[PDB]
């Protein structure tokens, strides 16, 4: 007897959370650009220690 | 007693100090580290030491002159010491070495010999002053690819590439009458350096203008230049500041004033009127911390340099120091602005009224080449007077909150934490 409502919320519920899959893909790509584009040099240091 | 400037081809500025018993005559040049690239950098680092060159200073010793020079981002000089009497023999060698001498300095064995001593001089640099190593990196990451990022002192790989050659296009280039300011200070009389210049004639590359090129731009980032072998982890941290001239430029300063300088080991150091210093003495996050504001034509860095062994709690460093900016923004209190209006006062009265010629020499050119002119003691203390605790919330509100950040490091700094980490406290959580 649930089945109308149920649909009726499944419709608000999976717009609500892909939407938030998606922002949260984004979200984390801005927090991690620092880390994902660092760039490292060596220079082997003057044996001397 | 007001400082002269007049102009007939060479602008001639001087500054007349009746207690002082020596005179400082030299030229200032609106060019320096940040009008060199990437691969000619350090040409002006060895110009200054070519002028110090032995041969150059036994002339002047022979007269009783003494040499100084110095190699800043925007410009350069070269200044020559002795008693107020001497002072026409000083514009003799100044004359000398930058009209009559040039294959003279830039002999051979005179360019080989110094080349090969500024190299050792930038290798041990780079290899034990940690604080200003950190600090020209600072630069580096904070305005690189721009003008801006060269060190001062050169790099080691333009360095040995460097040949007379180059030194020549410099200064074809750039020692230019049109991009110079002859200073004299100490003890000596406008009229006296005027006429002693007026007395001579020539021109040496007339109505020349030195080269052009792209304007500064700061650059959220960092440069981590780990070191496990150091005893300690030295750090620079800033965001972009106030450039020279700018509306700015003492309210900035005044805000360095309020968190200044601390060193652990000085008892009255400890005892400041800084809140920070109540939130780090507790568990001794560090050796020693100055605040600044650099100011640079086009740019300028605010921020911080600390040095210290307690290298597992260097997050709560930056935290509490951080945490202490955000205060700028928001709660920044009267007495702490009325503080620093007095302590700033003071480093401005030691800056520009020490009793050295030479260093008034260097300001006093530096200042009339951006400006035309000095700002008086009397006019900068009136203008910080004025600065209230809202021209700092709304200066800092401006340039630190929720504002990008450079960040240089050498030594133990496993325990600096990620960028965005540090980034996230230049603000705090608001309902
Ligand atoms: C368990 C499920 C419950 C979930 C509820 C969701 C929680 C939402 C919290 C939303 C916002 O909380 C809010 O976050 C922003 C950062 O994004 C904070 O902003 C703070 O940092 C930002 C970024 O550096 C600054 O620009 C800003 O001036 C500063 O106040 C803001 O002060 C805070 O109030």
């Amino acid at each position: 007897p649930e089945h109308d409502e149920r649909k009726r919320l499944g419709l608000k519920t999976v717009i609500i959370l892909s939407s938030l899959y998606l922002l949260s893909i984004w979200v984390k790509k801005f927090k991690w650009a620092g880390i994902k584009t660092r760039k490292f040099v060596f220079n082997p240091p003057k044996p001397r220690k | 007693a007001e400082v002269t400037q007049l102009s007939n081809g060479i602008v001639v500025a001087t500054e007349h100090n009746p207690s002082a018993h020596t005179a400082s005559v030299g030229v200032v040049f609106g060019s320096g580290a940040a009008n060199e690239n990437p691969y000619n950098n350090g040409v002006s680092n060895l110009w200054k030491n070519i002028f110090l060159s032995k041969e150059n200073s036994a002339v002047a010793a022979k007269e009783g002159l003494a040499l100084s020079s110095n190699i800043s981002r925007d410009f350069q000089s070269y200044i020559v010491s002795s008693l107020p009497g001497s002072t026409d023999k000083s514009l003799d060698f100044l004359n000398q070495s930058f009209i009559q001498q040039k294959a003279n300095l830039l002999s051979s064995s005179n360019f080989e010999a110094t080349k090969k001593s500024v190299l050792k001089q930038v290798q041990d640099f780079e290899d034990n002053d940690h604080p200003n190593r950190v600090l020209e990196h600072l630069h580096s990451t904070a305005f690189q690819n721009t003008p801006l990022s060269l060190p001062t002192r050169g790099t080691l790989e333009s360095l040995e590439n460097l040949v007379v050659a180059d030194l020549e296009s410099f200064a074809n280039n750039h020692f230019l009458n049109s991009n110079a300011v002859v200073v004299g200070t100490g003890n000596i009389k406008h009229e006296d350096l005027v006429n002693s210049i007026e007395s001579k004639n020539l021109s040496l590359q007339t109505g020349t203008k030195p080269v052009l090129k792209k304007k500064a731009a700061f650059l959220g980032s960092e440069v981590r230049l780990r070191d496990d072998t150091l005893p300690k982890a030295w750090i620079s941290l800033a965001v972009e500041g106030e450039p020279v001239n700018s509306p700015n430029y003492f309210v900035a300063k005044l805000a360095a004033q309020i968190f200044g300088s601390y060193n652990a080991f000085e008892p009255a150091s400890r005892l400041q009127g800084i809140k920070l210093l109540d939130n780090i003495q507790e568990y001794q996050l560090c050796d020693n911390f100055n605040h600044f504001s650099l100011s640079y034509k086009d740019s300028g860095l605010w921020g911080f340099s600390t040095a210290t062994r307690n290298v597992t709690m260097i997050d709560d460093l930056i935290h509490f120091t951080l945490k202490q900016w955000n205060r700028l923004t928001i709660s920044v209190t009267d007495t702490e602005v009325e503080r620093a209006k007095s302590l700033l006062k003071l480093q401005l009265g030691q800056l520009y009224e020490s009793g050295n010629p030479v260093n008034d020499a260097n300001l006093l050119g530096a200042e009339v080449l951006i400006k035309g002119s000095k700002l008086s003691l009397g006019e900068a203390f009136k203008k910080i007077d004025a600065i209230t605790v809202k021209d700092v919330k709304a200066w800092a509100g401006k340039r630190l909150w929720d504002q990008d950040i450079a960040i240089a490091g050498t030594g133990q700094i496993e325990g600096l934490l990620d960028y965005m980490r540090i980034r996230s406290d230049m603000s705090m959580m608001r309902w």
